[PDB]
RNA sequence: AGGACCGAACCGACUAAUGUUGAAAAAUUAGCGGAUGACUUGUGGCUGGGGGUGAAAGGCCAAUCAAACCGGGAGAUAGCU
RNA sequence: GCUCGCCGGAAGACCAAGGGUUCCUGUCCAACGUUAAUCGGGGCAGGGUGAGUCGACCCCUAAGGCGAGGCCGAAAGGCG
RNA sequence: ACACAGGUGGUCAGGUAGAGAAUACCAAGGCGCUUGAGAGAACUCGGGUGAAGGAACUAGGCAAAAUGGUGCCGUAACUUC
RNA sequence: AAUUCCUUGUCGGGUAAGUUCCGACCUGCACGAAUGGCGUAAUGAUGGCCAGGCUGUCUCCACCCGAGACUCAGUGAAAU
RNA sequence: GCUCAACGGAUAAAAGGUACUCCGGGGAUAACAGGCUGAUACCGCCCAAGAGUUCAUAUCGACGGCGGUGUUUGGCACCUCGAUGUCGGCUCAUCACAUCCUGGGGCUGAAGUAGGUCCCAAGGGUAUGGCUGUUCGCCAUUUAAAGUGGUACGCGAGCUGGGUUUAGAACGUCGUGAGACAGUUCGGUCCCUAUCUGCCGUGGGCGCUGGAGAACUGAGGGGGGCUGCUCCUAGUACGAGAGGACCGGAGUGGACGCAUCACUGGUGUUCGGGUUGUCAUGCCAAUGGCACUGCCCGGUAGCUAAAUGCGGAAGAGAUAAGUGCUGAAAGCAUCUAAGCACGAAACUUGCCCCGAGAUGAGUUCUCCCUGACCCUUUAAGGGUCCUGAAGGAACGUUGAAGACGACGACGUUGAUAGGCCGGGUGUGUAAGCGCAGCGAUGCGUUGAGCUAACCGGUACUAAUGAACCGUGAGGCUUAACCU
């Protein structure tokens, strides 16, 4: 239930080694307004593929 | 009874004797109580072998 | 296992999901689009579709049914008076889900979901 | 599909009426008993003047279950009542000379040739 | 009429589960006992430590009771660690 | 703002006891809220409690306290 | 010690069903309990259902399951009637 | 026997099988007459045994509904 | 002048209980468990008077003797008293053979069936209940068998808490008493979110010498290995009869394991209906919310056992105890010393699964890359421009795959998921209208309406044009060919 001997920073870097995040590999420019967004996902002004979805 | 095993032991084998024992001296008194039943007669003057 | 079965328990009870999908079908056909998290809106399909499709013919018994699952009587009156005949040639698919990012407080990741002929 | 402490009704006029079921027969670890399989029983309810009295133990070869049997065809029988019948404790031969409710196809062979016989109907 | 019966408020805590760094330094859920009486409760008062009080368990006397707590003798003593 | 659900002999409303501005308005998010916070019982500033009849104060006593003189007790003090 | 599933005396007492201040749903009124979103593994908690058998479980029918209201017929040993 | 060590004393009932229970027997280690003896209707969240109904308690576990467990975002302990 | 007798005399003067307890210490010292030893316990062996009608050694074996195990009760106090939780039960096991069953064999006081004893053999299997807290034991009924032991008399950071073992209370007994009992009887808090090793699963990184996609080989590892009954041989061999085979063949079961939902069923709060109380949609009618899915009746797919398919083998190699052939040492005899044959569920294969991180990193098939230059410390060196392939990853729709990663399908040249159309299934004759009845309600339209996860289709919706990672012919030394 509870440790018998202090872990050394190298394991707690060890076991860490995994928990890095991921930054995304590339990002899409949508095809009228020419500004960068997530892939499948509308971008900030409220267009995808070329046409407005959403008004603002 | 007791804690020692050994003294537990001594007691049982000695009972068990005692009963054996009692045994056979209870199975030797109940053959001659049938044996002396059996030749005594009844006690009336109908049980006769002399007179 | 959950082999071949389908719908999202969502962390909600079943009454809870039923009234849920039945207020938001309502706040869809109102509002013509609304904002949901993604799973939420990939289940409000199953629900919002089948309501159009039975408001393509107008009739009493069809209306009563439409009235049993939304009850909204200006809903009902909506959906058979104006999608009904808007969506008359479509075979199904009468809805868009458009993913838009992740919501601040909570990190869940939102859409909209909009009529297909909206504009 | 009987067990043990499982009661059961007599389908034959032994005297017995209403016995449970101690041991079943026929194999180590065994646990359920179907149709034509015997069973070691006790005797928990009789009639006043029968051929066997409460208390007896004896065997009994299990006649009708509620579980039923199954046929080559898919088929199945199923019966409202769990149903045996008395057997002498080493000829295995039954008891009474009358034998009451129907009866399956499983038991026709050479061991229940005298219950098949008496039956008055074999489903 | 009744220290009568069934059963809520109210008082209590018999059984099980959970919780045992708990929501809680003893409670919650489902059952349970009394429920016009030797009942229960609010406000104020009285009984002080070898003393009180006890339908009596050495129980309770401010989460502390085979002798409360606070200050003092006091840095008691300790052939023990 | 429109739907959904929960309590409803209470999870609604008014007091006493206890707390002492936590009440209302404007404004701010550093610290407090087991998350974000523009919101708050959080910070800052201003405002708000109107009585012959409600309650306390006042007149009167119960249990009980204090107790002129008094009795008792080494003193302190106890009882009245 | 907490924005704590605990404790706190008095007053008011609506509708329908119900004997009822129990219980269910509502009115007047007030809340959704200050982390959410997914997924639907083992395992844990609180529940629902179950073929055939019905206590074989276990220290023990522990716990679950079952009975449950009103009117009427009928009701044994024993008894301090 | 709330009491008997030897003891699961012996017999009978209940069970297929009963170190417990009930009814007797008396060889009462070591009951006994207000530190009361033996019964006793009613009463008990009292101790033991048996029977009917009922059942996932079990043979023997299976599926389903929610709250955790698992992943993501935010805050962020402890015993050792 | 002191039986100051505890006699170098603590005082002239002194007994008990603590389970209501409490403090300072000791494993300096006990109970549990471990350690050494083996009196005791269990299991063997040496001599053979005797039991066995005669005959020690078929089976036992007196008087005596020598060991093995650690195995009961002990002996010692070496470990722990700044805590090593303890009897029995549940769940889960693993090892030894002094083998309980199955397998092989010698002798028999072995006619047969069935036995006794010993040797070899641990591959598999090795009950359910009544009674008590029970281990043990007795009993009922099975079974081929209901083994003996080790593992802290395995297992409470997995479960229990009945007994024992705190505080309450009583009975018998002892004591004047407080209290005490290997005497009993009623009641009596079992905590821990796993850091490391271990184990079950499942990933990330790098390596395997250019990179990549597949399919393998098998060094090695795991799983599995049980057995009954009936029939034929054959009522034959054997036997006076009763009874009744070896060897070999066939069928059908019990337990266990793997797989599956086609059948029989369970679940199926995502489908349909019946119905009670209340509230809402203005109201009737019809619905919806709450009352455990309000209570039920059914039930699709999926998951499941009780449901139904399959498996344990046959065969080969070398053997154990054992049986032998030929044969001397030792003219004979002799299974052995030379040589040769047979022999079991044990060993190695044969059956199933994992498996090149097998760093000893293996093998085979296929695909992709064939540019120019600078610098100094001149070498498996560093840098710039152009170039980005095969393939991978990321994102999206997702799955009878899944905790999360992973694995599998699909991404417009598309059926991957949702919707839609048709069908199937489940529920059981919807709503509206008309007719009969004063009315509840019935009949017709109507086997209607609704229908999730199923089946066959269909681009209607969502799966983007891209972009990212990965490079640009792959070191040295020998050997055999090629020119």
């Amino acid at each position: 239930a509870v440790q018998q001997n202090k872990p050394t920073r190298s394991k707690r870097g060890m076991r860490r080694s995994h928990d890095a995040l991921t930054a995304v590999t590339s990002l899409s420019v949508d095809k009228t307004s020419g500004e960068k967004h997530l892939r499948h996902h509308i971008t900030a002004d409220g267009y995808y593929r070329g046409r407005k979805v959403i008004a603002k | 009874d007791e804690r020692s095993q050994h003294k537990n032991k001594a007691k049982a084998l000695s009972v068990l004797g005692a009963r054996i024992h009692a045994a056979e001296m209870a199975k030797r008194q109940q053959a001659e109580a049938s044996t002396r039943r059996n030749l005594l007669g009844s006690g009336d003057r109908s049980d006769r072998n002399r007179t | 296992m959950r082999h071949r079965k389908s719908g999202r328990q969502l962390n909600r009870n079943s009454s809870h999901r039923q009234a849920m999908f039945r207020n938001m079908a309502g706040s869809l056909v109102r509002h013509e689009i609304i904002k949901t998290t993604l799973p939420k809106a990939k289940e409000l399909r199953r629900v919002v579709e089948p309501l159009i499709t039975l408001a393509k013919t107008d009739s009493v018994a069809n209306r009563r049914l439409a009235f049993a699952r939304t009850r909204d009587n200006e809903i009902v009156a909506k959906l058979f008076n104006e999608l009904g005949p808007r969506f008359a040639s479509r075979a199904g698919g009468y809805t868009r889900i458009l993913k838009c990012g992740f919501r601040a407080g909570d990190n869940a990741p939102m859409a909209y979901i909009e009529l297909v002929d909206r504009s | 599909m009987i067990q043990e402490q499982t009661m059961l009704n007599v389908a034959d006029n032994s005297g017995a009426r209403r016995v449970m079921c101690i041991k079943v027969l026929g194999g180590s670890h065994r646990r359920y008993a179907g149709v034509g399989d015997i069973i070691k029983i006790t005797i928990k309810e009789a009639i006043p003047r029968g051929k066997v009295k409460k208390g007896d133990v004896l065997k009994a070869v299990v006649v009708r279950t509620k579980k039923g049997v199954r046929r080559p065809d898919g088929s199945v029988i199923r019966f409202d009542g769990n149903a045996c019948v008395l057997l002498n404790n080493n000829s295995e031969q039954p008891i009474g000379t009358r034998i009451f409710g129907p009866v399956t196809r499983e038991l026709r062979s050479e061991k229940f040739m005298k219950i098949i016989s008496l039956a008055p109907e074999v489903l």
